[PDB]
C-alpha cells in the first residue's frame, strides 16, 4: 500500500506538470500564429511590390 | 550539484523504513503470543 501511494502521488504531480507543459506549448503556438499572420501579410504586399 | 538519481534513493529509503517496520511488527506479534502463553500456563500451574 505504501508503494501504491508513492506512485499515486507521483502520478498526480506528473499530471499537473504535463498540464503546465501543454500550457507552455499553447502559448508558444499562439506566438507563432501571431508571427505567421504578419509574415503572410509581408508576403502579400511584397507581391504587390514586385 | 543535484542528486544523480533522486527518486531511486527516496524509494530505497522508504523501503528501508518499511523493512524496519515489518521486522518490528513481527516482534510485536511474537511478544503478544508470549503474553498469551504466560497467562495460559500460569493458570494451569
Amino acid at each position: 500500500a505504501n508503494r501504491f501511494t508513492s506512485n499515486i502521488k507521483g502520478l498526480t504531480q506528473a499530471a499537473r506538470n504535463a498540464n503546465d507543459g501543454i500550457s507552455v506549448a499553447q502559448t508558444t503556438e499562439g506566438a507563432l500564429s501571431e508571427i505567421n499572420n504578419n509574415l503572410q501579410r509581408i508576403r502579400e504586399l511584397t507581391v504587390q511590390a514586385s | 550539484e543535484s542528486t544523480s538519481d533522486p527518486l531511486a534513493a527516496l524509494d530505497d529509503a522508504i523501503s528501508q523504513i518499511d523493512k524496519f517496520r515489518s521486522s518490528l511488527g513481527a516482534v510485536q506479534n511474537r511478544l503478544d503470543s508470549a503474553v498469551t502463553n504466560l497467562n495460559n500456563t500460569t493458570t494451569n500451574l
